[PDB]
């Protein structure tokens, strides 16, 4: 054992307690759908170079 | 000019960098992963990565940091792009709709510089009151950040050290400090600075300047509580802080360079190191909190958790997970677990992220011989080596599969009426009907009450009023769904038997021969409403209601053996409304009324396997936009299903195809499967969303993957892939590869892994007198790195290692290539070699081998030396011709079987890439661009017919035509040469013309011709001509094809329009980014149009589409000129989709 | 013309322009 | 091992080289009266790098051990001085003499905080507030010498005698290698000879002059070092 | 650069012009005759730029005037209209310390006193043209930071004593006010120019 | 080499590293005439040579005849080896040549269409390249040393005038000014030239052993005197102990080199004027006009190429390494440019050549079963001990 590796940092205990294994239930929803905005504001600041 | 069309058939894949903060909201864990100018946002959950989002730049992403300034709420990201745009995007939200704000924008390159070899560096000072931007050597380029002010100041400050290896910023500094490695003639010194924003000057550091370790490569800044830096090295970790110093040189490290690291902790305890060959190490800093309470830096141990993929850049995530992002090979998710494994391993992986990687080459295969071709990659390299097979089409997912032959139909049934999903699934045979119950996962053969196994069955279903239904041969038969009781059965007057028939959920129509019956399903009857006798025999029929109808149709479809039309009938009076005479000499075996989006169509299928769709008036029964596709060639069976929100229809053949509309515009999908005779949708518990697909062997079940979407097979090597060749006559691919060996005591060399070279079912080692003969012997020390080359015969259908045969030591195989020679009738692979020793800068001696593959060996058949690298070779016209260093040339191939000289061309500098088209040759040069040669029969010889004067560093050719020659170049640009028609003096005559730039963004390895979409729509319709796939170093693959000169032009001003009106982010100006731009000159783009641009405008709100249309004038082809809707658009544009 | 067809600012042709229309009458 | 060495085809110290050249020097000639001089050109040929030896000079001056003077007798001539040979042999001369105060009072307050080859008068009256007699008194003393009015070298005492036997003693040498068989001489043979009367600094140094001026080449070969008159 | 919001509404658009074209000079570091027709307020753009300089602090680069703000400046002009400039200064920029070096001054003590007073504190100096031309060491000993001639056509001649007098002073910072750059001759110009930007 | 091919082809090294270790590895391998000649025009000394900035094809020359001519560099012939020949000249038998020999030409710095010459028949002239007609002429009480155009500088078109006078003088060509004079120098201006990194700053180098650097913009005099000692700012300072002939600055502008007849060559600092200390060894300088020589461009080193007696001397700028000695002329070197595209050098002397140094890195390659037509042994290359 590695007594080096223990308590990781845990910040959820949750988190990734549902990574199923069973990959199909992910290869449909994988992906990110693409963003394409229309809207839009103006920006706060402006860099120039001096 | 000559005009082009480029897209990304293929969205770059090779991670560039990645960064951990809290973007998205205060409270998330965010990963960003850059992949070259394409940008994604996820989450980490409970399952992991959530995506978020994805984005686009107009640049190449080339510094990436999150940072939160005093008063943000959550953190801003800064990206630094490769032509040196600048900005502060900020996310929000507002519900559904994400908008990356732009906070602040600008460039930052200066006017004159040179560029630094270690690439643009950012850094961010801890406490945020600067970026730092290393550029340019002798400058560091401080960007003020800020509050009250609306605009952040860029200026620029006077380094002394002009070699610059790298920079961070120390944290626990009341001024912000950089602290750097920089190079001299002295070796490698570590320094310190402070920046003044109010003097805009660097002040002396708070350390001594320190020497480093003369590889020392990295700097880390530590946090607070240790505070320093600590400088990697190649054999060396040391730690520096003031008059602190502590160094280690762990025999572990010396193997391989640390190029990457993170931060796996707040305070610094925890650094992970990964390396080039692809471990991954613990960097483990040990305090001391000293009796006053002070913390101070104990020792540094570092240790050894495992293998990755090789790593180009580290993120840990949480509770023990860490990204790692790859160039060469698949990006990981892999876990730390504490106790190691077996293997002495704490690393476990977790998913794997498809890299296509380096492309180093590729080619196109029609496999199947379906006329759809694929292509197959070089990717990777070392370890990470494989070939990828990409195909277009889409998929399924099995589910189950069941050895049962002879299936002749499908339904699905449910026996529980308090159920919505499916429980049973029915099957029908030669003369009798089987019936399998899905409990859940577990399918079992049962009996069902009511319902008949010891006849045929043609349709069975769940029917209205809480009913289910079976019509046989001999009889219609509706069963009580609670009781599973018969509660009604029709039969023919004379019980003749049913030779066709069709049903829904409330009605249902049988034909016996001529003899058409029509029938309404109410409760415990069958009620026969009406009768009629066809002109003609039966062949098919349909009554799939249509629209808003109450689940009875007003339409009946039937197909006819005798006159071989579709016909539509009204159903109560078999009134006919329409008549389509189908012609040829095979009759429908398939007919199918079908709803796709908004739109009504018939769909019908002949014996044959060609399908005829007609658009289909609901209210009048009319026919319209007949059209025809050649599916397949066995008779083939359409069925609808439901899949998501959308109906789809499926053609059951030896090629299942899915017909579904896109923008009102049907789409023809082929599947990744061998032959599927029958299908019909499934939605158990066990089986949800799913099809039903059977041939005449298994029965198959599944859910059916996504649209047109390419697929990638992947066959792992373990060692680089150098160059690929299809071998038609043997079925089989020449793989050029090499492996890393080390120097052994013994004087030999030891695979550092088993690898497909390594593995072949049989090998052979060359033997040659040539060198060996006429070189002395040449060494290197142990443990010292040798590359192991090896040529591969690869299976086309297992993908199994056949055959390797290793080359001579120190031989390197530069190019392959298959083909027949003179009057030889065999098949051949050629590859050419070349001797590389430590001490020649440029190879004296190689050879071009030529082997026979038969008989499952390798035969080499004739050597010839040669004095030089024979970096390139193509058949040309039955002869070899071979580009060795400078000279290019042309060798015969005798009845001797051996290869003579017949003519050489010797004004290059290096001709590295060579390509043919008739007689013509193009000549891709190190440095002098392209030349154009023509071999001249008469004569023997060549002509030098033109070049490009241009100084372009090429890497990679393309012939499009006679006339148009691709080029792609060192600094990410596309150019077309084009042989000048307006050419008057002999002088002109030689100079080909630039007519195209485009700044692609991406290095491209190699061209071919091809297309992944199926030519068999062979229309004359195409508003584009030919197809050449592009390779490319970060994975992504594109595609160039050729417009008119009408399509340009309404193209090149549908893209100035959407320029107006699409957004993006850093607010970059399109036409910048597409500039072409090397360090001597910056052009605009010409000759080229970016479909990624054209291709977005589907994809915005329809007002956005009326102003982009907006006083635009079209032409549809007739000439008739008019105001283009936003319909015209979407049309040409979806045409356009449809190409790659 | 075999000269200035390329930029590398006032353009070669107008600068000259003024030169001529300059020391012309 | 692999990538970067293939780019192109292409360690003794300032201190050290000094502190051997120093030895060099013939005190006695001088009855020590003179501090032991090097020159800069001699540094050169024991450190090489010409760079690399011009920036440890210079690190050696701003730690103040070295002194460098300008000799005058050419263009590049830069005596180098150890600080505490010069202020005590410098001190020993103004024991009682007219000028010693305001020569005590340079070495205490001049050298200490400059490196300078050189001093303008602006410096001198209103910095280091030197009255324009004691200017007098350093110049009668031969610490300084008019470079232009109002300003001054820094010098040596006596430097004469050694500049006189180098520029005659670096004729004598360099013809020594003009005068032999081929113009060629092998350096062994040379550090050999009886050097003449003229040569009254010693041939060592002198050949170690040669080599950093680059007056001589140096070849090497089978036989060793060769000297030669370069094709110039 | 700032001019103060109350300054720069109670200024018309050509004084507004004006001021952006003196801080262009000061960009420069060249002088600039201010030449507009008697009448139009050239005082008022010379008070409200100096106004500006002094609000906004500007740090000067590179350079030992490492004032921050507006330096020690002299105004020459005629006698008669001396007070006007003290009126116009006390009423505009209230901040200054505005001096006559003049018998009708009001400072007490030897005017040689006044002079280091108002170099030290970074006042305005008041003077005549002929005190320029008889206490040239006087004033010229010190680092004026802005030299205005006020009616500058008196430097016209290049080989008047006043006129060599004025080139003495060291500041690249050197600005004419004249309804008449020129009158007679163009050797007028040329001394008016070799004022404001010498070798031009 | 295939290690750099291996290495960019899989995305190990940024494209940036083979082209820089090539470009760098060619002006190792710089040999004489090896592909190329020049076609002798000049009947006296090439006094200075000028590639044209935008695609580096054409190259000016002017000479001590007073001739300037044109030539194409591009070999449009179909051989291996070929002759740069002249596009057109303007001999003596112009109206408008210049009477004395042309000591600088250079072309505009934003396109071909217009070129700029100077001569010591004190003019200078401004020249219409699609007819070889003057557009304006400059004419000034002395004779012209160098002339320089901004190579940055689009806001303004001044010309930098270095004559024997003591005071600069700046032409603008826009306005046809030529009034304006800078004052600090005290003998002949030699060298000038402007910074490619700032639009308005000019160096100036003079007999009188000073360099110094001007903002021309200001009414203020200079802003640095260059101190080879540092240490103040003007009444004292020199830069070398000799006239100061040359000026070069390095191709960022970060520095500038300057020679002087002192034989030295000193490498500046340019923002404060800091000698950087590197040390050259003796570069032989007895020029008594100005001198022009080159830095390199897009190589791994920074290379100059410096005039060194009848030699040109190759050093690494920064490590002050000597190279080289490409060993071709019969007499002085007076001036060297860099081809930055393919790394040639031509050099123009008081011999009357201009000569050409190629990358000859490594040969045409023979098949060993020919009979003649190989790549051939002359008989030149062999010994004859019978
Ligand atoms: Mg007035």
């Amino acid at each position: 054992m590695a007594d080096f590796l223990k308590g990781l940092p845990v910040y959820n205990k949750s988190n990734f307690s549902r990574f199923h294994a069973d990959s199909v239930c992910k290869a449909s929803n994988r992906r990110p759908s693409v963003y394409l905005p229309t809207r839009e504001y103006p920006s706060e600041q402006i860099i120039v170079t001096e | 000019m000559s005009y082009n069309y480029v897209v990304t058939a293929q969205k770059p894949t090779a991670v560039n960098g990645c960064v951990t903060g809290h973007f998205t909201s205060a409270e998330d864990l965010n990963l960003l992963i850059a992949k070259n100018t394409r940008l994604e946002i996820y989450v980490v959950t409970a399952e992991g990565l959530r995506p978020v989002k994805e984005v686009g730049m107009y640049g190449k992403i080339a510094v990436m940091e999150l940072f939160r300034p005093k008063g943000e709420s959550k953190d801003l990201l800064f990206i630094l792009t490769a032509k040196y745009n600048a900005c502060i995007l900020e996310y929000k939200q507002s519900g559904e709709s994400i908008d990356i704000i732009t906070r602040a924008h600008g460039n930052v390159q200066d006017r004159i510089g040179r560029p630094s070899e270690t690439g643009i560096i950012g850094i961010i000072d801890p406490e945020c009151r600067m970026i730092g931007l290393r550029l340019y050597d002798g400058l560091f380029k401080v960007i003020p950040l800020d509050r009250d002010n609306k605009e952040l100041k860029a200026f620029n400050i006077r380094l002394e050290e002009l070699h610059v290896i790298d920079v961070k910023f120390l944290y626990g500094c009341q001024a912000p400090t950089i602290c750097f490695v920089y190079q001299d003639p002295q070796g490698r010194h570590v320094k310190t600075y402070e920046v003044s924003l109010r003097e805009k000057e660097f002040n002396k550091g708070p350390w001594k300047q320190e020497n480093v370790e003369a590889e020392a490569s990295m700097v880390i800044a530590v946090p607070e509580p240790f505070g320093g830096a600590i400088i990697i090295g190649q054999e060396s970790i040391t730690y520096h802080n003031g008059d602190k110093y502590l160094a280690i040189a762990p025999p572990i490290i010396k193997q391989s360079t640390i190029v990457c690291h993170n931060r796996v902790d707040p305070n610094g305890s925890r650094y992970l190191l990964g390396d080039m060959e692809g471990r991954l190490f613990m960097l483990l800093l040990e305090k001391e909190e000293q009796m006053d309470g002070t913390v101070t830096l104990k020792d540094l141990r570092v240790e050894l958790l495992g293998e990755t993929s090789i790593a180009e850049c580290l993120t840990y995530l949480d509770n023990g997970v860490v990204f790692v992002g790859s160039r060469l090979g698949d990006s990981q998710l892999v876990k730390l677990n504490v106790d190691s494994n077996e293997q002495g391993s704490y690393v476990v992986a977790m998913e794997t992220f498809t890299n296509l990687g380096p492309i180093v080459d590729m080619c196109v295969v029609d496999l199947e011989r379906q006329g759809q071709g694929q292509l197959v990659t070089c990717s990777g390299a070392f370890k990470e080596g494989s070939l990828r097979i990409i195909r277009n089409g889409i998929g399924i997912h099995e589910h189950a599969s069941i050895d049962l032959p002879g299936i002749k139909g499908l339904w699905p049934l449910r026996s529980d009426p308090n159920r919505e999903t499916d429980d049973t699934l029915v099957l029908s045979f030669v003369g009798q009907t089987r019936v399998l119950m899905l409990n859940g996962e577990e399918v079992e053969e049962t009996e069902l009450m009511g319902f008949v196994d010891d006849q045929q069955t043609f349709f069975c279903g769940n029917v209205a009023h809480q009913q289910l239904i079976q019509i046989t041969s001999a009889s219609v038969r509706l069963v009580s769904q609670e009781p599973k009781a018969l509660v009604s059965e029709w039969k023919e007057p004379q019980a003749k038997n049913i030779s066709v028939a069709s049903c829904n959920s409330s009605q249902v129509v049988v034909a016996v021969g001529r003899a058409l019956y029509y029938l309404q399903i109410h409760p415990q009857e069958l009620r026969q409403i009406s009768h009629t006798e066809m002109e003609h025999e039966v062949a098919c029929l349909d009554i799939t209601p249509l629209g808003d109808s109450n689940g009875l149709s007003p339409l009946c479809a039937i197909g006819l053996w005798t006159d071989i039309s579709a016909r539509i009938l009204k159903l109560p009076s078999f009134e006919l409304l329409h008549k389509e005479m189908l012609g040829g000499e095979i009759i429908p075996r398939s007919i199918l009324m079908t709803t796709f989006e908004s739109s009504h169509y018939l769909l019908c299928a002949l014996g044959d396997g060609a399908l005829f769709y007609f658009g289909l008036n609901i209210e009048t029964g009319l026919l319209s936009d007949r059209k025809k596709v050649t599916l397949g060639t066995q008779p083939t069976v359409l069925r609808t299903f439901r899949s998501l929100s959308t109906t789809n229809v499926f053609a059951c053949s030896d090629r299942p195809t899915v017909i579904y509309s896109s923008n009102h515009k049907l789409v023809f999908s082929n599947v990744n499967l061998k032959e599927v005779n029958y299908m019909c949708p499934l939605n158990s518990d066990g089986y949800p969303d799913s099809l039903a697909l059977a041939n005449n062997s298994t029965l198959t079940i599944g859910t059916i993957d996504e649209i047109q979407k390419l697929h990638i097979r992947t066959v792992p090597l373990y060692e680089s892939p150098r160059k690929i060749c299809y071998q038609e006559v043997s079925q089989c691919f020449g793989v050029l590869s090499s492996r890393i060996e080390v120097q052994d005591t013994s004087g030999g060399t030891t695979a550092l892994r088993p690898s497909a070279s390594t593995q072949a079912l049989s090998s052979s080692v060359s033997s040659s007198k040539l060198f060996s003969s006429s070189t002395a012997p040449h060494e290197t020390s142990f443990g010292e790195e040798v590359e192991v080359h090896n040529l591969l015969i690869i299976d086309q259908h297992t993908f199994e290692v056949l055959h390797a045969h290793q080359f001579l030591q120190n031989e390197y195989a530069l190019s392959l290539v298959s083909c027949k020679l003179g009057k030889d009738p065999n098949t051949y692979f050629i590859v050419g070699t070349a001797m590389v020793y430590p001490e020649e800068a440029e190879p004296k001696q190689g050879r071009i081998v030529v082997f026979q593959y038969s008989d499952g060996k390798l035969q080499t058949v004739a050597e010839k030396e040669v004095k030089g690298a024979v970096y390139s070779m193509v058949e040309f016209n039955g002869k070899l011709l071979a580009s060795i260093n400078s000279t290019v040339r042309l060798y015969e191939w005798t009845t001797e079987k051996e290869l003579r000289t017949e003519c050489n061309h010797y004004n290059n500098i290096m001709a590295l890439y060579l390509k043919t088209k008739g007689d013509f040759i193009l000549v891709g040069d190190l440095m002098r661009s392209v030349l154009l040669l023509a071999y001249k029969p008469m004569e023997g010889n060549f002509e030098e017919i033109a070049r490009d004067f241009n100084p372009n560093w090429m890497s990679a050719v393309e012939i499009l035509d006679d006339d148009n020659f691709l080029g792609a170049e060192n600094a990410f640009n596309l150019f077309v040469c084009q042989k000048d028609s307006a050419a008057t003096t002999d002088e002109e005559r030689q100079h080909l013309q630039e007519v195209g730039l485009f700044h692609l963004g991406e290095f491209v390895n190699v061209f071919c011709h091809g297309s992944l979409v199926m030519q068999n729509l062979g229309e004359t319709s195409t508003p584009t001509q030919g197809s050449v796939l592009f390779g490319t170093v970060n994975g992504m693959i594109g595609l160039v094809t050729s417009l008119s000169e009408s399509w340009y032009n309404l193209l090149l001003d549908m893209q100035n329009r959407l320029n107006k009106v699409i957004k993006s982010v850093g607010k970059i100006e399109h036409s910048f980014w597409r500039s072409f731009h090397t360090e001597r000159k910056t052009e605009p783009a010409t000759g080229f149009i970016d479909g990624d641009l054209i291709e977005s405008f589907l994809d915005i709100s329809r007002p956005k589409m009326q102003e982009v249309v907006a006083n635009l004038q079209y032409d549809d082809g007739s000439g008739m000129k008019r105001e283009a809707t936003a319909d015209d658009l979407i049309k040409v544009v979806e045409e356009l989709t449809r190409i790659h | 013309s075999r000269f200035g067809k390329k930029r590398n600012p006032l353009a070669s042709s107008s600068l000259l322009a003024k030169m001529r229309a300059r020391n012309h009458l | 091992h692999h990538l970067i060495p293939e780019t192109f085809g292409v360690p003794g110290s300032a201190r050290a080289a000094v502190s051997e050249l120093m030895q060099l020097f013939p005190r006695g000639l001088f009855e020590d009266a003179l501090p032991p001089i090097v020159l800069r050109s001699q540094v050169y040929s024991l450190v090489p790098d010409r760079t690399v030896a011009d920036r440890q000079l210079k690190e050696l001056q701003e730690q103040g051990e070295i002194r460098i003077v300008q000799l005058g007798f050419d263009l590049d001539a830069h005596g180098i001085i150890f600080t505490e040979d010069y202020r005590t042999r410098v001190l020993k001369a103004c024991d009682g003499r007219p000028y010693a105060g305001a020569v005590q009072k340079f070495l205490a307050s001049v050298l200490p905080a400059c490196g300078d080859l050189s001093f303008q008068q602006d410096q001198m009256t209103q910095t280091f507030g030197f009255r324009d007699s004691e200017i007098t008194h350093l110049v009668n003393a031969g610490v300084l010498t008019v470079r232009d009015a109002g300003s001054w070298w820094l010098a040596v005492p006596g430097a004469g005698r050694f500049i006189k036997y180098f520029v005659k003693g670096r004729q004598a040498v360099l013809s020594m290698v003009r005068k032999a068989k081929y113009r060629e001489l092998l350096l062994s043979e040379l550090l050999g000879r009886r050097a003449p009367v003229v040569v009254r600094l010693g041939l060592t140094y002198h050949v170690h002059d040669l080599i950093g001026a680059q007056l001589v080449d140096c070849i090497s070969t089978t036989s060793g070092t060769l000297l030669r008159l370069p094709e110039t | 650069f700032k001019v103060p919001g109350f300054l720069f509404k109670k200024l018309f658009k050509y004084q507004q012009t004006g001021v952006r074209w003196l801080w262009e000079l000061h960009c420069q570091q060249a002088g600039g005759i201010l030449g507009d027709e008697m009448g139009l307020g050239k005082t008022i753009q010379i008070i409200a730029f100096l106004a500006g300089l002094s609000y906004s602090k500007i740090r000067t680069r590179g350079s030992n005037y490492r004032f921050e703000g507006l330096g020690p400046t002299v105004i020459v002009c005629p006698t008669t209209v001396m007070h006007q400039w003290v009126k116009e200064f006390h009423t505009w920029w209230p901040p200054f310390r505005v001096a006559i070096l003049h018998e009708t001054g009001s400072y007490t003590h030897k005017k040689e006193k006044l002079i280091r007073d108002v170099a030290h504190c970074h006042g305005i100096l008041i003077t005549s043209y002929s005190y320029i031309r008889l206490m040239q060491d006087d004033i010229s000993r010190y680092d004026w930071h802005y030299v205005i001639l006020d009616e500058g056509h008196k430097i016209r001649n290049p080989n008047a004593a006043v006129t060599l007098a004025c080139k003495q002073f060291r500041t690249p910072h050197r600005i004419i006010l004249s309804g008449s750059p020129m009158q007679n001759n163009l050797r007028e110009l040329w001394s008016l120019f070799d004022f404001i930007f010498p070798g031009k | 080499m295939l290690g750099f091919l291996s290495a960019r082809q899989t995305g190990l090294e940024d494209p940036l590293r083979l082209r820089r270790a090539e470009s760098t590895r060619r002006v190792l391998g710089l040999e004489l005439n090896k592909d190329r000649d020049v076609e002798r025009i000049h009947g006296g000394g090439i006094n200075t040579l000028d590639i044209e900035p935008v695609e580096g094809r054409y190259m000016l020359s002017g000479g001590s005849d007073g001739v300037i001519v044109l030539y194409d560099l591009e070999n449009s012939s179909r051989q291996s080896y070929y002759t740069c020949k002249a596009v057109c000249s303007i001999g003596r038998d112009h109206p408008d040549v210049h009477r004395y020999s042309v000591e600088t030409v250079q072309w505009y710095p934003h396109d071909t269409g217009m070129f700029t010459s100077s001569s010591f028949d004190k003019t200078l002239k401004v020249w219409d390249t699609n007819t070889l007609q003057t557009a304006d002429v400059f004419n000034f009480e002395e004779t012209v040393y160098s002339h320089h155009m901004s190579p940055v500088s689009t806001k303004h078109c001044l010309v930098a005038v270095g004559t024997r006078g003591p005071k600069v003088q700046l032409c603008d060509l826009k306005s046809g000014s030529c009034s304006h004079i800078l004052q600090g120098h005290r003998q002949e201006i030699l060298a000038v030239s402007w910074s490619p990194r700032y639009d308005y700053i000019l160096a100036t180098a003079s007999a009188d052993s000073r360099v110094k650097l001007w903002d021309v913009r200001r009414a203020s005099g200079c802003l640095i005197t260059l101190d080879q000692h540092n240490g103040a700012v003007e009444s004292a300072n020199t830069a070398h102990n000799g006239k100061v002939n040359g000026l070069c600055f390095t191709s960022d502008g970060l520095h500038l080199l300057t020679v002087g007849t002192d034989n030295r060559m000193r490498l500046w600092n340019s923002s404060n004027g800091e000698n950087t200390l590197v040390n050259y060894g003796k570069v032989c300088n007895n020029s008594k006009k100005g001198l022009k020589f080159t830095v390199s461009c897009g190589c791994s080193s920074e290379f100059v190429f410096v005039p060194y007696g009848s030699t040109i001397a190759v050093y690494t700028v920064y490590s002050g390494e000597q190279i080289t000695m490409l060993k071709g002329h019969y007499k002085t070197v007076d001036c060297c440019v860099f081809q930055s595209n393919f790394q040639e050098l031509y050099s123009g002397s008081r011999d009357c050549n201009i000569l050409a140094w190629v990358p000859s890195l490594y040969e045409p390659v023979p098949d060993d079963d020919e009979t003649t037509t190989k790549s051939q042994l002359n008989p030149a290359f062999e010994d004859a001990w019978s």
